[PDB]
C-alpha cells in the first residue's frame, strides 16, 4: 500500500497498488484502493477497506444529495470536511481510514485533501500514505515541479509505485493510475509491477544491483 | 350526559356502560350450566349457507382449564380472552400454578373496569360467561360490561336470555341434588334450542364444551362427535 | 386510557378575570372562619371546628397542621385539598431547603414554596386551582414572627391581623378596631378566643374550636418546637376566665 | 464467555465466460472432532445467486437467511424485478458492515452471471468490503489452494518454450469441466494435506439455465 | 449465564430405519460432587418430538418451561391442534435456534447443548442439534459433550453413512445405545449408573424407559493389578 | 367533523376531500409521455410584475432519470421533493442502481397517506393531508417512459397524459381528443403549449409557461426561455398555417 | 399538545395562516428597492436585522416571531459556514426561513408565524443583489419591489416608478426611490433607511441624512409642480 | 371524546389576526395596579399583575443572569436578560397550549455598553426600551 | 348525530357509527368474488380507472407464496393489512419454519382491526377483504369487514352490486366445490359468478384479475393478456 495523489499543471495524479496480505500470506493481487466517489471525485483506499469503501459511497450520496438540493456541484473542502465530521463522531470506536479526497473544481482549481480516522483534514500538493509511504514520497519529491507534462506525471506516479512495491513486502502487485480534470477522471489501466520493473530496468539504468 | 365514558349523570349513572349493555342484547345466545363435576352452549346464526360449518368456532379457551363464551361484539370477546391469556400466563410463571377461576374473574373484572374509568376509550360490548375447574371444584362466573361480575349456578345471555335464564332456574329448582356432566350437555342442548324460538326465520348452529374431573381429567375440551349427536337429538325430541 | 389533557383548563375571560380562580375563591369564602393574629412574642391561629356527624370523633381529624418545628399552618375552604397540600409543603420543606443547608427554611421561604404550588396548578394542563386559602405562622431568627396569607391564586400577602371565611368581613372589622402595639401572645390568644366566639353561632367550648401557637420554646417536648397546639382542657380553662 | 467459533471449511468461487462454479467441503468439526460429515455451506439463494458464508456457522446461517429474506422483499417492494448480481453484493456489503462492532466471523463468496451474462464472482470479508474476482478460495486451505490456480489458470510463472522466458503464455478459454477438474484437484491436495479439510465436496454451477448441484467424495467417508 | 454452577452430562442419539433413540443420565452433579440424582434430562414434546439437555440444569428448566408455554400457545384457537395443525421437531428445533442465537448475541446464553429429536408428519426421523453460540448441525449419530468424543465412535460403526439408516433395526440401536451408555459410565467421573431412554417410532409412536440401570460390566480383571511396577 | 380523521356518513374522509379542493384551485400543470421522452409544463402566476418569473419553480428534479411537476400548495411539496431525493439516493447507495419510477411514487404515496396512520406500524409527523398534488415522470429499464399522478389521498394512477389545477377539465378534455400512441417529442411539446395557451386567461409567453423534458439519453432537463420562445414561436407559425 | 390547529376547510382554505397573513398586515411597511449595485431596505415607525455579514432580513408582523425567526437563521447560517466553510447564500438562507414558516404551518399544538420577511444581501465572491420574501405559509420568492407590510398603495407607486429597462445604477437614486415610496404613505418624518453593498458593505443611515432626503423630496415636488 | 375541553384554543389566531388570550391578559393587567425585585446587583425590575407569575419569571431571570456571569465571568448585559425573558413569555403564546403570563414587567438595568437603561415588556413578548415612563 | 364525531361513543342504541361509515366505504368500491374447491381457490377482481388515458388500479396483493387477498375499498388501508400479513408470514416462517394457516392470519387482522375502534385518537379501516389461501388443512377461503369480523365461506362477493355474485355462488353451491381437478373450470365459475354483478359492462383484458392458489400451485396472478382465454 502506497497510494500516492500530486497536484500539476494538467490538475491531479493519483497511482495505487494493489496488494492485500493477511498475516505474510498475500490474500489478493487484483485489489482496486481507488474509490470512484463520483464522476468528479475519487479518493485512496488505506487503513481498513471496508471503512473506505463504506462511508467513501456513503459521502458520495451525499455529494449527490447537495448537487441535487443546490443545483451546483460540490466543491472539495465541502465534501472532504463532511468526511472528517463523519469520522470524528466514531473517534475511538476503532476505525481505520486514511484517503485523499481529490477534485478539481472550477472555483478551486485543483484540490487534494488529507483525512485520517484520528479527525485530521488537511490540504496538500503531495501525499503518500501506506507502508511504503516513504521511498514513493522520497522519489516524488526528487522529482516534483509545477511544470511537468501530463505523461511525465503518469511516468512519475509509475516510478514512485514501482520504488516503493520494490523496496516494501507488503506493496506490489499492480499499479492503477487515474488523471483528474476539471471535466473528471480518466483511468490510465492497469500495469503489472513485475513487468514495470523490467521495463524501467531497461530504458533507465536503474536498479543495477538486481541481476537480469 | 351520554357522550362521554367517564361522567356520572344527574342521578348517578354511567349511560355509555348502558349502551355497551343495549349492544351485547343484539348478541346470540349463549349458555352456561354449572354441575357437580362447567357446560357451556352457544348458538351460531347461519347468516348463509355459504358459511362452512364448523369452522367459526366461538368458545376460547384459556390455560387448559378456562372455557369461555361471550355474546356481544365478537371482536371486543376475543380481546379480552387474549387479555385474560396474557394474565393466565403471567399467573403462571410467577407462581407455577394453574391460575384459580376466582382470580382469572377478578382480573377479567380489573381489566373491563378500567376500560370504564377515561373517555379516551369505550367500554367492552360483550357480556361473558366464563368457567372451569381447578384445586376447589367446578366454578363458574358472569362478567359484564360495567365490570361486575358473580358466580353463578346458571348464566345465559343474548336476545333469548330470558326464556334461558327460566329453563335454568327451573333445572335448578328440580335438581336440588346437582346435575351430571352428560345431562348437563343435554340441558344445554335443549335450552338453546328453546332460546333459538327468538329467531325461528334462521338456521343456527349449536356448539358445546365442557370442563371437570372424570371424562376430561379437569381439562376444557370441546364436545364432538356422537355425544354432541345425541344432545342435539334430546334437544329436538324435547 | 391516555391523559391527553395538556391544555390549560383555566384562561382568561374577555373582560380580563379568571373564571376558575374566582370560583375557588368563592368555594373558600363559602367556609369556617379562621383568624391569625401577630404578637411581640408569638404568632396565634385559630380556627373553628365542625362536626359531620354527632358519632364522628372530632380528634381524628386536625384542621390546623405542623409544617415545620417553628412554621404552623391552617385552611378556609376544601379540606382535602389543604390536607394534600399540607403533605406537599412538608416534602417541599425537607427536599429542597433542609436538605442542602441543613436547617429548617424561614418562614417566608416556605409561603413561598407553597405559592409556587399553588400556581402551578392554575396554568399547567388537566388540573383545577386549589379550593383552599392558607394561613402561615411562622418565626425564624433573622426575621422574627411573620405571619402569611396564600390564596388560590398563588399570591401570598404578609398580614399582622388577618381572617377568613364566612365571617371573615366582621372579624376583620373587629380585629382592626384595637390592635396595639403591645399585643402579648396571652393577649392575643384572648382576642382571638373573643373575636371567635363573637363570630361563632353558638357552642363555643374547648371541643369546637381549635387553637395553636407559635413562639418562645419549649425543650419538653423536644424529646425545643416553637409549635403549640393547645390542648381541650387548656382551652376550656382560658374559656372560664374569658 | 467466547461468543465465537470455528467449524473449519474451505470454499472456492471460479467465474467462467459464462458460468460460475461455487464450491465446498462438507465436513464440520471443532477442536479436532467431527460435528458432521455432510453439513452443506453452499446454498441457492434465488436470482440464479448462490451464496456461501465459511467460519462461524451461527453467523453463516444467520448471514444467509437474512439474505434470502432481503431477496424476499426486494421482489415484494419492486414488482417482483430480478435482483442483479452487483445489487446483491452491495446489499450483503450493507448487511455485514450494519454489525461491524460485533461482526460475522465469516468470510462470503457469491456468484451467479452479470447483466451482461458472464459469470461473476464477489468476495467479502467479515466487515463489508467486497471486490469482483476471478477466482477465489476462502477458509483454512485457501493458502493451499490459491497458488495452484494461479499457476493452472491464469499461467503465472509460464512461458512458451523456446522463448527463453520472453513471450508469456496466452490466456486460454475454460470450459465448465476444466474448472471442475481444477476444483477437484485443489480440494484433493487440500484434504491430503489439511486435517480439517475433507469429507464430500460439493459443487454448484450457475449458468443461464439456472443452478445445478454436484456432489463427489472425500477421505474420512 | 456466565458459567455453570449445577450441570447435566452427555445426551446421546441415533437413527434406526423407523425412527430415532436418545438417552441420558439422571446426574445433577455440583462439580465434584454428586449433589442431585433422579433428574430427567429427555423432556417429551408432543407425542413426537424428546429434547434432550445436558449442561447447566437451571437453564433447562427454564427451556423445558418455554417448551410447556409453546405447547399451551400452539393449542390457543387451533381445532387440529393434535390431528394436522400441531408442533413438529423441526418447528420446535428452529425455536430453540433462535432463542439460543438471540441469547449468545446479548452475551447472555444458555450454557446447554440440545439435541431435538422424533418424526416428522410425513414419517422422517428429525434429530439436530444445537448448543451455545447458536451452532446447529445434524448428522446419523449425535452427542453431547463427553459423549461426542467417545459414545459418537462406537455409534457411527453401526450408522456410518445415510445408506446404512434403513439398514439398523430398532433392537441393534437400543442394544448400541446401552453398550455406549455402560462405556460412558466406565470412562466418565460425571457419569451416573442410573439414566433414561426414549425412543420414537413411526408406527409405535413415543415409549419412554425410566430408571433403566448399568449392567454387566466388568471388574473381575482388577484383581489382577497390583502396586504400579 | 372535528376529527383529522374521521369518516364521513358516504364514507370519505372530510380532510382528504378539502385538500382535493385545495388542489383544484392550484396553477396548471401538465404532462404528456411518448415512447421518446415525457415532457412536463406548468404555468406560472405573478401577483405583480416587479416579481422575477425565474425564481418560481414548479418544476423539481428527483433525480438525473426522474423529475416531478407541482399543482396547488406549493410549499407543502418541498418535503414531499426532500423525501423522493432521499428515497432515490438511499436506493442507489443500498442496490447500485436507479430506482424505479413506480416505486418512487409508491414511496411518495406512502409519505403522504402516512402521519395519519403508519404505512408501516410507524407514528405520525404532519397534523393534515398534503395540500398539492404531483406529476412525477421518469424512465426505466423495466416498462420505459411513465407518467404519474400522485394525489394525497396516497393512491396513485398511470396516465399517459394528465393535466391538473384550475383548468384541468378543459385540459383533460382535449388530451382525450388529442392524444395517441404515435406521437413525437416535438408534437408533444407543441401540444403542451397550446393547450397552456388555452387555458390559461393571460396570453402565452416565455415569461409566464416553462416546460422540461425527461428522455433515457439525456437524462432530466429544463428548457431555457430562448428554446420555450423558439417553440411558441412554432407553435403560432403552425397555427396561422395549419 | 397536538391538535391540529390548522386544517383544511370545506372550500379548500386553511383559516389559520390566512389569518396570520392578516396579522401580518397590520404592522409597518416595510419596502425592499434592488438597483443595479446596492439594497435598499426602508421600514416605519432595530426592524433591520443582520443574520450574517452579507444579509439583512426585514419583517412585517409580530415581533417576537420575528425574533425567533432570526435566531433561527442566525444559528443555520453560522452552522453552514462551520460545515462548509463557505457562507450561505441569500437562496439558500431564504430557503431555510421559508421551510421553517411551512414546517410550523404543518404541526400539532402550534399556530403559523404571523410574520413577511424580506431578505436582502448579495452572494459571496459575487456582485448581483438578491432580494427575496417569504409569506407565512412558507412560500418564497425573488423581487425587486414587494413592499409586504399593509400601510393603507405603494406596491403600485414602485411598479410605476421602476425599470423601464433601467435600474437606478447609482445607490443615491435607489435611496431616493425607497424614501418617496415611504413617504407616499408617511405623513410624518419614522422613516429608517440600511443600504447593502458587496463584500459586507452593510451601512445604515443616520437620521439626519433621512432628513435631507425628505427636505430634497418635499422642494422637488413644490418646485417643478 | 378523548378531551374536547381545550378552552378556545388559546394559542390561535382570531379572524382579525390578533391572539385573544394576549388581548384579555393585557385588559387584566390595566385592571390591576399602577406600576420592587432584585435580579442582580445591577438591574431591577417592577411587577404589574399575578405576583406569582411574577415571581415565577423573575426566579427564572436570577437563574438566567447567574449562569451568564459563570459563563462569561461578566455581568449580563440588561438587554440580553430582557430580551431572554421576552421570548420565555412568547412562547406561551405560540405552542403549549396553557394560558400566556398575565404580568407586565419594567426592567431598569445599568450595563457597561449603554449607561443606565430602561424597558418594558408585556405577555405578547415585545419590549420596548423607554426613555421614561 | 350526537353520537357520530369519534368510534369511542356508542348510540342509545348500541351502535357505533365510524364502524358503520367504514363500511359503507366498501359499498362505494369495485365488485371482487372469491371462492374454492378440496384443491384450490380463486379471486376474480374487476378493476376500475380514472378515465380513459389511466390505467387500471391493481385490486389482488400477494402476500406469501401460499396466501394472497383481494380489496375493496379504500386501498391505503389494504397496503396496510398486506404489509402486516406479509410480516407475519415472514416471522412465521422464520422462527418456525412453519407455514401460516389462513385462520391464523384472519385471527391477526380481527384483532387488528378491532385494535382501531376503541381507542380515541385513530379510526377504523375502510377496506373489505377476501383472503384465500392453501395450508396443511387444504384450501381456504375468508371474508374480512372493518369491524374485526371474519368468517369463512365456500364463496362470497364484496364491494358494489355484490348480490348477484352472491346468489349465484349460493345456488351453485354444490357444483364448484367439486371442482378438483380443473383450476380452470373453477376460474371459470368464477368468472361466470362476477359476471352476474355487471352493471352494462363487458368484461375486458383491461379491468379483470384471476388470481389462483392450489396444493401444487403457488400464489399466481393474471392479469392483462393472461386473462384472454378466461373472457
Amino acid at each position: 500500500t502506497t497510494t500516492l495523489a500530486f497536484r500539476f499543471q494538467g490538475g491531479i495524479i493519483v497511482a495505487v497498488d494493489s496488494r492485500a496480505t493477511a498475516g505474510n500470506w498475500v490474500a489478493s493481487q487484483t485489489v482496486k484502493k481507488v474509490i470512484e466517489i463520483n464522476p468528479f471525485l475519487l479518493g485512496t483506499m488505506a487503513g481498513g477497506a471496508a471503512d473506505c469503501q463504506f462511508w467513501e459511497t456513503w459521502l458520495g450520496s451525499q455529494c449527490r444529495l447537495h448537487e441535487l438540493r443546490e443545483k451546483e456541484r460540490i466543491s472539495v473542502a465541502a465534501a472532504s470536511k463532511i468526511l472528517s465530521n463523519l469520522v470524528y463522531q466514531y473517534k475511538g470506536a476503532g476505525l481505520s481510514m486514511g484517503t485523499m479526497i481529490c477534485g478539481y473544481t472550477r472555483k478551486e482549481g485543483p484540490t487534494i485533501y488529507y483525512v485520517d480516522s484520528d479527525g485530521t483534514r488537511l490540504k496538500g500538493d503531495i501525499f503518500c500514505v501506506g507502508s511504503g509511504q516513504t521511498f514513493a514520497y522520497g522519489v516524488l519529491d526528487s522529482n516534483y515541479k509545477w511544470d511537468l507534462s501530463v505523461e511525465d506525471a503518469l511516468y512519475l506516479g509509475k516510478r514512485s509505485i514501482l520504488a516503493a512495491a520494490h523496496r516494501d513486502a507488503y506493496s506490489g502487485g499492480s499499479v492503477n493510475l487515474y488523471h483528474v480534470t476539471e471535466d473528471g477522471w480518466i483511468y490510465h489501466g492497469n500495469h503489472d509491477v513485475g513487468e514495470l520493473f523490467w521495463k524501467v530496468k531497461e530504458e533507465e539504468g536503474s536498479f543495477n544491483n538486481v541481476i537480469g | 350526559y351520554d357522550l362521554s365514558n367517564s361522567v356520572f349523570s344527574p342521578d348517578g349513572r354511567n349511560f355509555q356502560v348502558e349502551y355497551a349493555v343495549k349492544a351485547v342484547e343484539n348478541g346470540t345466545t349463549s349458555i352456561g350450566i354449572k354441575c357437580n363435576d362447567v357446560v357451556f352452549a352457544v348458538e351460531k346464526l347461519i347468516t348463509s349457507k355459504l358459511l362452512v360449518p364448523q369452522k367459526n368456532v366461538k368458545i376460547q379457551v384459556v390455560d387448559r382449564h378456562i372455557g369461555c363464551v361471550y355474546s356481544g361484539l365478537i371482536p371486543d370477546g376475543r380481546h379480552l380472552v387474549n387479555r385474560g391469556r396474557e394474565e393466565a400466563a403471567s399467573f403462571k410463571k410467577l407462581y407455577k400454578t394453574p391460575i384459580p377461576i376466582p382470580a382469572f374473574a377478578d382480573r377479567l373484572g380489573q381489566y373491563v373496569q378500567a376500560h370504564t374509568l377515561y373517555n379516551s376509550v369505550r367500554p367492552f360490548g360483550v357480556s361473558t360467561i366464563f368457567g372451569g375447574v381447578d384445586k376447589n371444584g367446578a366454578h363458574l362466573y358472569m362478567l359484564e360490561p360495567s365490570g361486575s361480575y358473580w358466580g353463578y349456578k346458571g348464566a345465559a345471555t343474548g336476545k333469548g336470555r330470558q326464556s334461558a335464564k327460566a329453563e335454568l332456574e327451573k333445572l335448578v329448582d328440580h335438581h336440588p341434588e346437582g346435575l351430571s356432566a352428560r345431562e348437563a350437555v343435554k340441558q344445554a342442548a335443549k335450552i338453546i334450542y328453546l332460546a333459538h324460538e327468538d329467531n325461528k326465520e334462521k338456521d343456527f348452529e349449536l356448539e358445546i364444551s365442557w370442563c371437570s374431573l372424570s371424562e376430561t381429567n379437569g381439562l376444557h375440551k370441546f364436545v364432538k362427535g356422537d355425544l354432541l349427536q345425541e344432545a342435539i337429538d334430546f334437544a329436538q325430541k324435547e | 386510557m391516555t391523559d391527553r389533557y395538556s391544555f390549560s383548563l383555566t384562561t382568561f375571560s374577555p373582560s380580563g378575570k379568571l373564571g376558575q380562580i374566582d370560583y375557588a375563591l368563592t368555594a373558600v369564602k363559602q367556609g369556617v372562619t379562621s383568624l391569625g393574629i401577630k404578637a411581640t412574642n408569638g404568632v396565634v391561629i385559630a380556627t373553628e371546628k365542625k362536626s359531620s356527624s354527632p358519632l364522628a370523633m372530632s380528634e381524628t381529624l386536625s384542621k390546623v397542621s405542623l409544617l415545620t418545628p417553628d412554621i404552623g399552618a391552617v385552611y378556609s375552604g376544601m379540606g382535602p385539598d389543604y390536607r394534600v397540600l399540607v403533605d406537599k409543603s412538608r416534602k417541599v420543606a425537607h427536599t429542597s431547603y433542609k436538605r442542602i443547608y441543613g436547617e429548617y427554611p424561614p418562614t417566608k421561604l416556605l409561603v413561598s414554596e407553597v405559592a409556587k404550588i399553588m400556581q402551578e396548578a392554575t396554568q399547567s394542563g388537566g388540573v383545577r386551582p386549589f379550593g383552599v386559602s392558607l394561613l402561615i405562622a411562622g418565626h425564624d431568627e433573622f426575621n422574627g414572627f411573620s405571619l402569611y396569607q396564600v390564596d388560590p391564586s398563588g399570591s401570598y400577602f404578609p398580614w399582622k391581623a388577618t381572617a377568613i371565611g364566612k365571617g371573615s368581613v366582621a372579624a376583620k372589622t373587629f380585629l382592626e378596631k384595637r390592635w396595639n402595639d403591645e399585643l402579648e401572645l396571652e393577649d392575643a390568644i384572648h382576642i382571638a378566643l373573643l373575636t371567635l366566639k363573637e363570630s361563632v353561632e353558638g357552642e363555643f367550648n374547648g371541643d369546637t374550636i381549635e387553637l395553636a401557637i407559635i413562639g418562645d420554646e419549649n425543650p419538653d417536648l423536644l424529646g425545643g418546637p416553637r409549635f403549640r397546639k393547645l390542648t381541650s382542657q387548656e382551652i376550656n380553662d382560658r374559656l372560664e376566665a374569658l | 464467555f467466547n461468543p465465537y467459533g470455528d467449524n473449519g471449511g474451505t470454499i472456492l468461487g471460479i467465474a467462467g465466460e459464462d458460468f460460475a462454479v461455487l464450491a465446498g467441503d462438507t465436513r464440520n468439526i471443532t477442536d479436532y472432532s467431527i460435528n458432521s460429515r455432510y453439513e452443506p455451506k453452499v446454498f441457492d439463494c434465488g436470482d440464479n445467486i448462490v451464496m456461501s458464508a465459511n467460519g462461524f456457522a451461527a453467523d453463516g446461517d444467520a448471514l444467509v437467511k437474512r439474505f434470502k429474506n432481503s431477496v424476499k422483499w426486494y421482489h415484494f417492494d419492486h414488482n417482483d424485478k430480478k435482483l442483479s448480481i452487483n445489487s446483491a453484493a452491495r446489499n450483503i456489503q450493507h448487511l455485514l458492515y450494519g454489525k461491524r462492532f460485533f461482526p460475522y466471523y465469516v468470510h462470503t463468496i457469491i456468484a451467479g452471471l452479470d447483466e451482461d451474462g458472464k459469470g461473476a464472482v464477489y468476495s467479502f470479508d467479515p466487515v463489508g468490503s467486497y471486490e469482483r474476482e476471478q477466482c477465489r478460495a476462502g477458509g483454512a486451505a485457501a493458502s493451499l489452494i490459491m497458488p495452484f490456480l494461479d499457476n493452472q489458470v491464469n499461467f503465472k510463472n509460464q512461458y512458451e518454450p523456446g522463448t527463453n522466458g520472453k513471450v508469456k503464455k496466452p490466456l486460454k478459454y475454460l470450459s465448465v469441466e476444466e474448472v471442475i477438474k481444477l476444483v477437484r484437484d485443489s480440494f484433493t491436495s487440500a484434504t491430503e494435506r489439511h486435517i480439517q479439510v475433507g469429507d464430500g465436496l460439493e459443487i454448484l454451477i450457475v449458468t443461464k439455465d439456472g443452478v445445478r448441484k454436484e456432489f463427489y467424495e472425500l477421505k474420512r467417508d | 449465564t456466565q458459567q455453570p454452577i449445577v450441570t447435566g452430562t452427555s445426551v446421546i442419539s441415533m437413527k434406526y430405519d423407523n425412527g430415532v433413540i436418545i438417552a441420558a443420565d439422571n446426574l445433577g452433579s455440583y462439580g465434584s460432587l454428586l449433589r442431585f440424582n433422579g433428574v430427567e434430562r429427555l423432556i417429551p414434546v408432543g407425542d413426537n418430538t424428546v429434547v434432550g439437555i445436558s449442561g447447566d440444569i437451571s437453564d433447562m428448566q427454564h427451556i423445558e418451561r418455554l417448551l410447556k408455554d409453546l405447547v399451551t400457545e400452539n393449542a390457543y384457537d387451533n381445532p387440529l391442534a393434535d390431528a394436522e395443525e400441531a408442533l413438529e421437531p423441526s418447528y420446535i428445533f428452529e425455536y430453540l435456534a433462535t432463542v439460543m442465537y438471540q441469547r449468545r448475541s446479548k452475551m447472555n446464553p444458555l450454557w446447554n447443548a440440545i439435541i431435538v429429536a422424533g418424526v416428522q408428519s410425513n414419517g422422517d426421523q428429525f434429530l439436530r442439534y444445537v448448543n451455545l453460540l447458536g451452532v446447529t448441525y445434524s448428522s446419523p449419530t449425535l452427542a453431547t459433550g463427553f459423549g461426542a468424543h467417545m459414545a459418537n465412535p462406537l455409534l457411527r460403526k453401526v450408522v456410518d453413512r445415510e445408506s446404512d439408516i434403513p439398514k439398523t433395526t430398532v433392537q441393534v440401536a437400543e442394544e448400541a445405545i446401552v453398550n455406549a451408555m455402560r462405556v460412558l459410565y466406565y470412562r466418565d467421573a460425571r457419569s451416573s449408573r442410573n439414566f433414561s431412554l426414549a425412543i420414537i417410532d413411526k408406527n409405535t409412536g413415543l415409549t419412554f424407559k425410566k430408571n433403566l440401570q448399568v449392567e454387566n460390566m466388568k471388574w473381575d480383571f482388577a484383581k489382577d493389578i497390583k502396586g504400579y511396577g | 367533523d372535528r376529527g383529522v380523521s374521521t369518516f364521513s356518513p358516504e364514507g370519505r374522509l372530510f380532510q382528504v376531500e378539502y385538500s382535493l379542493e385545495a388542489i383544484k384551485l392550484g396553477s396548471t400543470a401538465i404532462g404528456i409521455a411518448t415512447k421518446e421522452g415525457v415532457v412536463l409544463g406548468v404555468e406560472k402566476r405573478a401577483t405583480s410584475p416587479l416579481l422575477e418569473s425565474d425564481s418560481i419553480e414548479k418544476i423539481v428534479e428527483i433525480d438525473r432519470h426522474i423529475g416531478c411537476a407541482m399543482s396547488g400548495l406549493t410549499a407543502d411539496a418541498r418535503s414531499m421533493i426532500e423525501h423522493a431525493r432521499t428515497a432515490a439516493v438511499t436506493h442507489n447507495l443500498y442496490y447500485d442502481e436507479d430506482i424505479n419510477v413506480e416505486s418512487l411514487t409508491q414511496s411518495v404515496c406512502d409519505l403522504a397517506l402516512r402521519f395519519g396512520e403508519g404505512a408501516s406500524g410507524e407514528e405520525r409527523l404532519m397534523s393534515r393531508p398534503f395540500g398539492v398534488a404531483l406529476l412525477i415522470a421518469g424512465h426505466d429499464a423495466d416498462d420505459g417512459y411513465q407518467l404519474f399522478h400522485a394525489e394525497p389521498s396516497g393512491t396513485f394512477y398511470r396516465y399517459n397524459a394528465k393535466a391538473i389545477g384550475s383548468g384541468s377539465e378543459g385540459a383533460q378534455a382535449e388530451l382525450l381528443n388529442e392524444w395517441h400512441s404515435s406521437l413525437t417529442l416535438k408534437e408533444a411539446e407543441l401540444l403542451v403549449l397550446k393547450i397552456l395557451k388555452q387555458v390559461m386567461e393571460e396570453k402565452l409567453d416565455e415569461n409566464n409557461a416553462q416546460l422540461s423534458c425527461i428522455t433515457k439519453q439525456d437524462g432530466f432537463k429544463i428548457y431555457d426561455n430562448e428554446k420555450t420562445a423558439e417553440l411558441i414561436k412554432e407553435l403560432k407559425e403552425k397555427e396561422a398555417a395549419e | 399538545y397536538d391538535r391540529a390547529l390548522s386544517i383544511f376547510s370545506p372550500d379548500g382554505h386553511i383559516f389559520q395562516v390566512e389569518y396570520a397573513l392578516e396579522a401580518v398586515k397590520r404592522g409597518t411597511c416595510a419596502v425592499g428597492v434592488k438597483g443595479k449595485n446596492c439594497v435598499v431596505l426602508g421600514c416605519e415607525r432595530s426592524k433591520v436585522s443582520k443574520i450574517d455579514s452579507h444579509v439583512v432580513l426585514s419583517f412585517s408582523g409580530l415581533n417576537a416571531d420575528s425574533r425567533i425567526l432570526i435566531e433561527k437563521a442566525r444559528v443555520e447560517a453560522q452552522s453552514h459556514r462551520l460545515t462548509l466553510e463557505d457562507p450561505v447564500t441569500v437562496e439558500y438562507l431564504t430557503r431555510y426561513v421559508a421551510g421553517v414558516q411551512q414546517r410550523y404551518t404543518q404541526s400539532g399544538g402550534v399556530r403559523p408565524f404571523g410574520v413577511s420577511t424580506l431578505i436582502a444581501g448579495f452572494d459571496p465572491r459575487d456582485d448581483e443583489p438578491k432580494l427575496y420574501q417569504t409569506e407565512p405559509s412558507g412560500i418564497y420568492s425573488s423581487w425587486s419591489a414587494q413592499t409586504i407590510g399593509r400601510n393603507s398603495t405603494v406596491r403600485e407607486f414602485l411598479e410605476k416608478n421602476y425599470d423601464r429597462k433601467e435600474p437606478p445604477a447609482t445607490v443615491e437614486e435607489c435611496v431616493k426611490l425607497t424614501v418617496r415610496s415611504l413617504l407616499e404613505v408617511v405623513q410624518t418624518g419614522n422613516i429608517e433607511i440600511t443600504v447593502v453593498k458587496p463584500d459586507s458593505d452593510i451601512v445604515a443611515l443616520s437620521s439626519e441624512e433621512i432628513n435631507q432626503y425628505v427636505t430634497q423630496i418635499e422642494q422637488e415636488k413644490q418646485e417643478q409642480q | 371524546m378523548g378531551s374536547r375541553r381545550y378552552d378556545s384554543r388559546t394559542t390561535i389566531f382570531s379572524p382579525e389576526g390578533r391572539l385573544y388570550q394576549v388581548e384579555y391578559a393585557l385588559e387584566s393587567i390595566s385592571h390591576a395596579g399602577t406600576a420592587l425585585y432584585k435580579l442582580n446587583d445591577k438591574i431591577a425590575v417592577a411587577v404589574a399583575g399575578l405576583t406569582a407569575d411574577a415571581e415565577i419569571l423573575i426566579n427564572t431571570a436570577r437563574i438566567h443572569a447567574q449562569n451568564y456571569l459563570k459563563t462569561y465571568n461578566e455581568d449580563i448585559p440588561v438587554e440580553i436578560l430582557v430580551r431572554r425573558l421576552s421570548d420565555i413569555k412568547q412562547g406561551y403564546t405560540q405552542h403549549g397550549g396553557l394560558r400566556p403570563f398575565g404580568v407586565s414587567f419594567i426592567y431598569a438595568g445599568y450595563d457597561d455598553r449603554y449607561g443606565y437603561q430602561l424597558y418594558t415588556s408585556n405577555p405578547s413578548g415585545n419590549y420596548t426600551g423607554w426613555k421614561a415612563i | 348525530n350526537n353520537y357520530d364525531g369519534d368510534t369511542v361513543t356508542f348510540s342509545p342504541t348500541g351502535r357505533l357509527f365510524q364502524v358503520e361509515y367504514a363500511l359503507e366505504a366498501i359499498k362505494q368500491g369495485s365488485v371482487t368474488v372469491g371462492l374454492r374447491s378440496n384443491t384450490h381457490a380463486v379471486l376474480v377482481a374487476l378493476k376500475r380507472n380514472a378515465d380513459e388515458l389511466s390505467s387500471y388500479q391493481k385490486k389482488i396483493i400477494k402476500c406469501d407464496e401460499h396466501m394472497g387477498l383481494s380489496l375493496a375499498g379504500l386501498a391505503p388501508d389494504a397496503r396496510v393489512l398486506s404489509n402486516y400479513l406479509r410480516q407475519q408470514c415472514n416471522y412465521s416462517s422464520l422462527v418456525f419454519n412453519r407455514k401460516l394457516a389462513v385462520e391464523r392470519a384472519g385471527h391477526l387482522l380481527c384483532d387488528k382491526a378491532q385494535k382501531n375502534t376503541q381507542s380515541y385518537g385513530g379510526r377504523p379501516y375502510g377496506v373489505g377483504l377476501l383472503i384465500i389461501g392453501y395450508d396443511k388443512s387444504g384450501a381456504h377461503l375468508l371474508e374480512f369487514q372493518p369491524s374485526g369480523n371474519v368468517t369463512e365461506l365456500y364463496g362470497t362477493a364484496i364491494g358494489a352490486r355484490s348480490q348477484g355474485a352472491k346468489t349465484y355462488l349460493e345456488r351453485t353451491l354444490d357444483t364448484f366445490i367439486k371442482i378438483d381437478g380443473n383450476p380452470d373450470e373453477l376460474i371459470k365459475a368464477g368468472v361466470e359468478a362476477i359476471s352476474q354483478s355487471l352493471r352494462d359492462e363487458s368484461l375486458t383484458v383491461d379491468n379483470l384479475s384471476i388470481a389462483i392458489v392450489g396444493k401444487d400451485t403457488p400464489f399466481t396472478i393474471y392479469d392483462g393478456e393472461a386473462v384472454a382465454k378466461y373472457i
